[PDB]
């Protein structure tokens, strides 16, 4: 599920203009119009931002795995983060990171949260579901060990505590195997992370189309403003400017409004995320078909570059 | 100003001294600097995630509580 | 009854100081309220741009120009102005959809908790929900939403099973905890011991396929009626 | 399992149900005798 976007800024003058000092002062002329679209872009960014925070940031307490990893049989070696690596990252967020990757006054502004911090809000939640279950995410968090968890768990689906243990080896076995399935399933799968994907380049692609337009001439003589006023005596040099001028302000404009658009999607996606990280990680959903196909046992958060990956 | 100088990867503060330990974000700045005003001058720091602690997992050990409050909030 | 009342009381009077005290509680309000003035403002103010004709008023440039050069000039303020105007009604269009999406989150949220008792982690506030309380708001819906948090935690050591006459016993509806030499049963969420027998506990399977468990006697209610 | 008093509960008579089965149901404390 895609939480946030690039936070991006724009020079006015500049990309009216292109630091061009003439038509800098005939810029003026138009009023207060792009007050309105710096105003929309920060709203955005910062919209983003808490879109983030409250995605990752629902537990108050970064709480640490205990060095002994032992948890029944259990191997959540694939989630937990990496102390040998520098990132700290887990398998699957490296593999995760791995997958996806990604001036004329535009500019792309840095989160506030850096992926590091993001990982040790998933190690912290990760840590806080392995230990205590439920608990952490209604008060105080409680130890508990992991076996008597999974029997609690399976209580809550209809079926009697006695089958988890009876069948402990089994299930923990079963489990290990489809974590290292996923792992397979992520790096060979071509779009497994194509939500992410199509919001980057979403991004790109709107970027790229709005410094392209500039080449447009917008039926001018030319494109260039420089060539306009130094060839052009000035009375038949301002209607020329003044078309071009509006022209990149109309494509300004139109760019901010499909950033407004696909800012609510993300910001619908990211009130999704964090319904889904409540309602699955932080406890069990009753819900048929919310953490995933099936009954629900129990859902992982995994970070990813713009997004979040539930292991339901 | 040029009374001071830090570089960030939003860029590079003028004017706010940098601190070596965390505090809570009070003015977010970018990639985990954020600005505050502490005994006075503008201090700039990594924001902190939150106290750490670590629960004493154990196979065999359990806890349960033994008293209760029944906390109200406001949501808006 | 008495301490659940009294804890009750005072926490609502301290969201009554909170909300009397606090600078920005409401802010999810006024933010909506700051934005629709300030959409207002800008629609008005933006009616004094030049839009690149000599003079913004349309008395005076019909006064100093002639018709057939006023024309172009009156031609720029009216397109220029008609944008400004959809502009903002594209504004307040996106803002109804973000306002529409709120209100059906307030509508579900009033139907669960108030109406209800949600099971959900988060819908009706941190903890365990009990029940919750709309208040009203100029612009939007104020929730009270009371939950159960468990507090002053001790720690036990447990055993998933207990082994009595051969067989492995498992809580029924409770917890196993052995206070150090004591084994008892409890629920989990209270510390709630009770001896361990067999109205509180089934059995099924031996004792040797449980991983974890430990020896302890299960009190039969009948054993003592011998004769 | 075995079908006892414990995990069965009785509401009315059998020829009020449709598809009702006979079937013998165990007392745990028939045996004893207490
Ligand atoms: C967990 O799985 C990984 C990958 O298969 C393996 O390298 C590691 O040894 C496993 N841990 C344990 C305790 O078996
Ligand atoms: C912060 O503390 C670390 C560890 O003592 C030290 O290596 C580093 O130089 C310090 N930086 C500043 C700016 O004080
Ligand atoms: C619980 O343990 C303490 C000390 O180990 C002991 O004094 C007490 O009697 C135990 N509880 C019961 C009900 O026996
Ligand atoms: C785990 O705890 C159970 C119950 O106290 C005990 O029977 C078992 O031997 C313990 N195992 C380990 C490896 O400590
Ligand atoms: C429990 O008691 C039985 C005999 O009643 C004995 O065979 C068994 O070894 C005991 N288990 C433990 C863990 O001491
Ligand atoms: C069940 O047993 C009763 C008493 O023996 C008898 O009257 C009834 O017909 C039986 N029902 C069936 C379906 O055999």
């Amino acid at each position: 599920l895609p939480v946030s976007m690039t936070k991006t800024s724009v020079d006015c003058t500049m990309y009216i203009c292109g630091d061009s000092t003439e038509c800098s002062n005939l810029l003026l002329q138009y009023g207060s119009f792009c007050t309105q679209l710096k105003r929309a872009l920060t709203g955005i960014a910062v919209e983003q931002d808490k879109n983030t925070q409250e995605v990752f940031a629902q537990v108050k307490q970064i709480y640490k795995t205990p060095p002994i990893k032992y948890f029944g049989g259990f191997n959540f070696s694939q989630i937990l983060p990496d102390p040998s690596k520098p990132s700290k990252r887990s398998f699957i967020e490296d593999l995760l990171f791995n997958k996806v990757t990604l001036f004329k006054g535009l500019t792309v502004l840095p989160p506030l949260l850096t992926d590091e911090m993001i990982a040790q809000y998933t190690s912290a939640l990760l840590a806080g579901t392995i230990t205590s279950g439920w608990t952490f995410g209604a008060g105080a968090a409680l130890q508990i060990p992991f076996a008597m968890q999974m029997a609690y768990r399976f209580n809550g689906i209809g079926v009697t505590q006695n089958v988890l243990y009876e069948n402990q080896k089994l299930i923990a076995n079963q489990f290990n195997s489809a974590i290292g399935k996923i792992q397979d399933s992520l790096s060979s799968t071509a779009s497994a992370l194509g939500k992410l994907q199509d919001v980057v380049n979403h991004n790109a692609q709107a970027l790229n189309t709005l410094v392209k337009q500039l080449s447009s001439k917008f039926g001018a003589i030319s494109s260039v403003l420089n060539d306009i006023f130094s060839r052009l005596d000035p009375p038949e040099a301002e209607v020329q400017i003044d078309r071009l001028i509006t022209g990149r302000l109309q494509s300004l404009q139109t760019y901010v409004t499909q950033q407004l658009i696909r800012a609510a999607e993300i910001r619908a996606s990211a009130n999704l995320a964090a319904t889904k990280m409540s309602e699955c990680v932080l406890g069990q959903s009753k819900r048929v078909d919310f953490c995933g196909k099936g009954y629900h046992l129990m859902s992982f958060p995994q970070s990813a570059p713009h997004g979040v990956v539930f292991l339901h | 100003t040029g009374s001071n100088v830090f570089q960030t990867r939003a860029g590079c503060l003028i004017g706010a001294e940098y601190v070596n330990n965390s505090y809570e974000c009070d003015i977010p700045i970018g990639a985990g600097i954020c600005a505050s005003y502490q005994t006075q001058s503008i201090i700039a720091y990594t924001m902190s995630l939150g106290a750490e602690n670590s629960v004493a997992y154990s196979n065999n050990s359990i806890a349960i509580p033994t008293n209760f409050t029944i906390s109200v909030t406001t949501e808006i | 009854q008495k301490l659940i009342a009294n804890q009750f009381n005072s926490a609502i009077g301290k969201i009554q100081d909170s909300l009397s005290s606090t600078a920005s509680a409401l802010g999810k309000l006024q933010d909506v309220v700051n934005h629709n003035a300030q959409a207002l403002n800008t629609l008005v103010k933006q009616l004094s741009s030049k839009f690149g004709a000599i003079s913004s008023v349309l008395n005076d440039i019909f006064s100093r120009l002639d018709p057939p050069e006023a024309e172009v000039q009156i031609d720029r303020l009216i397109t220029g102005r008609l944008q400004s105007l959809q502009t903002y009604v594209t504004q307040q269009l996106i803002r109804a959809a973000e306002i529409r999406a709120s209100a059906n989150l307030a509508a579900t949220k009033m139907s669960e908790c108030v109406l209800g008792q949600s099971k959900r982690v988060d819908f009706c506030g941190k903890g365990y929900h009990l029940m919750s309380f709309p208040q009203s708001a100029p612009h939007g819906v104020v929730f009270l939403h009371v939950t159960y948090v468990p507090a002053q935690e001790k720690n036990f050591t447990t055993a998933p099973a207990i082994c009595h006459d051969g067989k492995a016993h498992f809580p029924r509806e409770g917890v196993f905890v052995s206070n150090g030499t004591h084994w008892f049963v409890t629920q989990r969420n209270f510390y709630e011991p009770q001896i361990i027998t067999t109205d509180n506990t089934f059995v099924s399977g031996n004792c040797d396929v449980v991983i974890g468990i430990v020896n302890n006697t299960v009190y039969d209610p009948l054993q003592p009626e011998l004769d």
